[PDB]
RNA sequence: CAAGCUUGAGUCUCGUAGAGGGGGGUAGAAUUCCAGGUGUAGCGGUGAAAUGCGUAGAGAUCUGGAGGAAUACCGGUGGCGAAGGCGGCCCCCUGGACGAAGACUGACGCUCAGGUGCGAAAGCGUGGGGAGCAAACAGGAUUAGAUACCCUGGUAGUCCACGCCGUAAACGAUGUCGACUUGGAGGUUGUGCCCUUGAGGCGUGGCUUCCGGAGCUAACGCGUUAAGUCGACCGCCUGGGGA
């Protein structure tokens, strides 16, 4: 998520862009995911569970 | 009724392929546009055969309960039912109307007490809340029990619009040995029905056709 | 005979040896009775990311029909040769003989 | 039909930071998703595409 | 593998019957045809046919009564894993005689009743009621 | 597996012709060839257990064919194994 | 017992998909470390702290280099394998599965006590390797205690080769093979047909996920991938503790 402010665009709008670029890019989610070791069995467990919830 | 006569109303139209109940394989012509098309070759003789037994039942002073609570057709079932001096259920069927008739019968007494009192007993001197509050009760009872209010006993037959929608009523009948005549659409279960009439059970044009036919044959069976 | 798509990219400072490397490679394929089916000298081209602190590098493309022995010789001599900063042989189910998107893209 | 050399087509399927776009977003068939990712991976090694926005 | 084709026959009948099927069909064999004969003659099926010469397919027309299957039970008795033979004076009867047992004798396949009356014993192929 | 030229060749050698592609002798020759080629493979790749289960299948399968043949025509069997240099 | 038969089972041809196996190369991200430039008083860690690290200049930033280990995105009730299990890219060696068409062999089949082989992790032996993680162990905390949970470190081990071990909730807690029995919505992967005239229209195989019908079941639930209806062969159970 690289951003370049355009002319006569307020610092705020550019910022809001930037934060949404990272929301889009999944940075913090990604960093959260890796802060700590997850066992393979555990991430397979997570994967099934979300497949399941993704039925409405 | 005629094969030609039925086809116009769209009796032949059914539900989609995806919603069918397999038991109804025999009565489906085939399908087009992902919609099941019922067999009118099968419908008419079966329907006529339904009318005959109804005609017989009506000719021994048999009481016929029309059942169809779809909002779209609720009125048509009433006029159809009243046109032949019989009884109906045209809004949500109260479970146990037949199987628990002794208890539901009390509500009928309540109905009559209420419309009688509101007219001959008249009141109209009220408290100002009772006018609507008693009408409230009377209003409710009327939709629920307006059609069977004078039925007196258990009916001798049921005629039903949509066997799946009205599965409750057809099940009570089954338990009481009361024969069930029903419009049974491609998606429904024909097992509860003694005389299965397979055709559309939604479209007001189709509904009125069977019903218009049903009420007419009662009068013939009545007129003797 | 197996078919291969070969790509090798040469250190720009040695771009002048590239003619010779082609002549030689061909001769070892024709020499093992293989065929050569498509050859594109892409010349210098900008890199997507730096490699060995280089931007740009001479590219060459080759589609070839040849045995394992000569293909073996080619994979090693690409390691050997220090001019070749990156290379890749990939197997292909059949010959190819249309311009690559590179020829068209210019 | 898909070739790692067709960087024009390959670009439609990567993000601003050169990350492969999942089949979900693109709505690309599952057989070819794989074919694409193998051509994007091939194209990356040959520096015809970036791995990351960094470089 | 397919080591008892008679159980297979019994079962194809039983299951198609349970599935209110109009007919059932199976690879043919003299022994199947001999059993089908007894079933038909005792009124447990309508009729049967075998079609083809080199790969004969046998077909049984099932039978229904009060929207019910005429065949109430149909079970294998003797079997590849345990052959059952009986003597004339030991011949079982099914449902106290209301059903039948199919018996294979020196004089071909017939019912318990038939074999009894003809002074014979045999391999007890199945019960039917 | 065996090459189409090397497969076709054995069928010629042990079959009634080019199309006698399923005779017992042919089937057993083809298995023989592939077993002996794979002798080379597992010499270098001892840790390729998965492939080996496939080789072991070719073996157990050739064994069943040889027994059937022996049962049905011992004379055809002796020739076949001597010719393939088997049994020791 | 003898001759057969072609539908079971094989063989042949051409293709398809795949983290199936083994070997060899190679890539870019990051951590840690080494060497420097800029910079200066903190960094780090926690619930709060302290141990720890930094004026021998840390941390932060930029640059170059060493090394090991794992391969983001793709990625998915996706795929492959007998099971264990298998995921960056490329090549080489190799096993299995499936489809289309027709030819060939002619019951060559199913199951399998004993036997043989495979078999996660931890563990063992010899020699390598060693970034990160981390049993043991040390130190700081918490606590009434705290041989723990948390923090700062950190050895075996985790990695490679060649041997050993032979066990797991090694699970679908469901043995293998075959035949038969209503349906709906999807995923995946072959293949025949249709102005390919649209990212489609009509069929036909393999695998798979979610519902559900009869039937089954103590119930939960299973339900054409059966826990339904049958047959062939094997393994196993016979109250709890003791074990
Ligand atoms: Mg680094
Ligand atoms: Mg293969
Ligand atoms: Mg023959
Ligand atoms: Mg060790
Ligand atoms: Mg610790
Ligand atoms: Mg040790
Ligand atoms: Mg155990
Ligand atoms: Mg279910
Ligand atoms: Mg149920
Ligand atoms: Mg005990
Ligand atoms: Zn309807």
């Amino acid at each position: 998520p690289v951003i370049k402010v355009r002319e006569n665009e307020p610092f705020d709008v550019a910022l809001r862009r930037f934060k949404r670029s990272c929301e889009k890019a999944g940075v913090l989610a990604e960093v959260r995911r890796r802060e700590f070791y997850e066992k393979p069995t555990t991430e397979r467990k997570r994967a099934k569970a979300s497949a399941v919830k993704r039925h409405a | 009724v005629s094969m030609r006569d039925m086809l116009k109303a769209g009796v032949h139209f059914g539900h989609q392929t995806r919603y069918w109940n397999p038991k109804m394989k025999p009565f489906i012509f085939g399908a087009r546009n992902k919609v099941h098309i019922i067999n009118l070759e099968k419908t008419v003789p079966m329907f006529n055969e339904a009318l005959a037994e109804l005609n017989k039942i009506a000719s021994r002073k048999g009481k016929i309960l029309f059942v169809g609570t779809k909002r779209a057709a609720s009125e048509a079932v009433k006029d159809a039912a009243l046109s032949c001096d019989q009884f109906f259920v045209n809004h949500r069927w109260l479970g146990g109307m037949l199987t628990n008739w002794k208890t539901v019968r009390q509500s009928i007494k309540r109905l009559k007490d209420l419309e009688t009192q509101s007219q001959d007993g008249t009141f109209d001197k009220l408290t100002k809340k009772e006018a609507l509050m008693r009408t409230r009760e009377l209003e409710k009872l009327e939709n629920s029990l307006g059609g069977i209010k004078d039925m007196g006993g258990l009916p001798d037959a049921l005629f039903v619009i949509d066997a799946d929608h009205e599965h409750i009523a057809i099940k009570e009948a089954n338990n009481l040995g009361i024969p069930v005549f029903a419009i049974v659409d491609t998606n429904s279960d024909p097992d509860g029905v003694d005389f299965v009439i397979p055709g559309n059970d939604d479209a007001i044009r189709a509904v009125t056709l069977y019903l218009g036919a049903v009420a007419a044959t009662v009068r013939e069976g009545r007129s003797q | 005979m197996r078919h291969y798509e070969i790509v090798f990219m040469v250190h720009p400072d040695q771009s002048e040896q590239v003619p010779g490397m082609i002549e030689r490679y061909t001769a070892a394929i024709t020499g093992a009775e293989g065929k050569i089916h498509r050859l594109e000298d892409w010349g210098r081209r900008q890199l997507a990311y730096p490699i060995n602190k280089l931007h740009k590098a001479h590219y060459v493309l080759m589609n070839v029909e040849a045995p394992q022995e000569v293909i073996d010789e080619l994979e090693t001599t690409f390691r050997f040769n220090d001019a070749v900063i990156r290379s890749m042989v990939m197997r292909t189910k059949h010959a190819v003989t249309e311009a690559s998107p590179m020829v068209k893209a210019k | 039909e898909i070739d790692y050399k067709d960087i024009a087509t390959l670009k439609n399927y990567i993000t601003e930071s050169g990350k492969i776009v999942p089949s979900r977003i693109t709505g690309t068939r599952a057989k070819y998703q794989r074919q694409l990712a193998r051509a994007i991976k091939r194209a990356r090694y040959l520096s015809l595409l970036p791995y990351t926005d960094r470089h | 593998s397919m080591q008892d084709p008679i159980a297979d026959m019994l079962t194809r009948i039983r299951n198609g019957q349970a599935a209110n099927k109009a007919a059932v069909t199976m690879p043919s064999s003299k022994l199947k045809v001999a059993i089908a004969n007894v079933l038909k003659e005792e009124g447990f099926i309508e009729d049967f046919k075998v079609e083809g010469d080199t790969k004969p397919e046998l077909e049984l027309t099932l039978k229904y009564f009060q929207g019910k299957a005429v065949v109430e039970s149909i079970q294998r008795v003797s079997r590849p894993g345990l052959r059952i033979y009986k003597r004339k004076d030991e011949l079982p009867k099914v449902m106290a005689g209301l059903g039948i047992a199919v018996v294979s004798t020196s004089k071909g396949v017939m019912t318990d009743r038939a074999a009894r009356q003809a002074g014979l014993g045999g391999e007890i192929i199945c019960y039917v009621a | 597996s065996l090459s189409t030229e090397a497969t076709a060749k054995i069928v010629s050698e042990f079959g009634r012709d080019a199309n006698d592609t399923g005779s017992t002798e042919v089937q057993v020759a083809l298995l023989t060839a592939q077993i002996n080629h794979l002798q080379g493979h597992f010499a270098e790749h001892k840790k390729d257990h998965h492939s080996r289960r496939g080789l072991l299948r070719m073996v157990s399968q050739r064994r069943k064919l040889l027994d059937y043949l022996k049962r049905k025509d011992v004379a055809r069997y002796t020739q076949l194994i001597e010719r393939l240099g088997l049994r020791r």
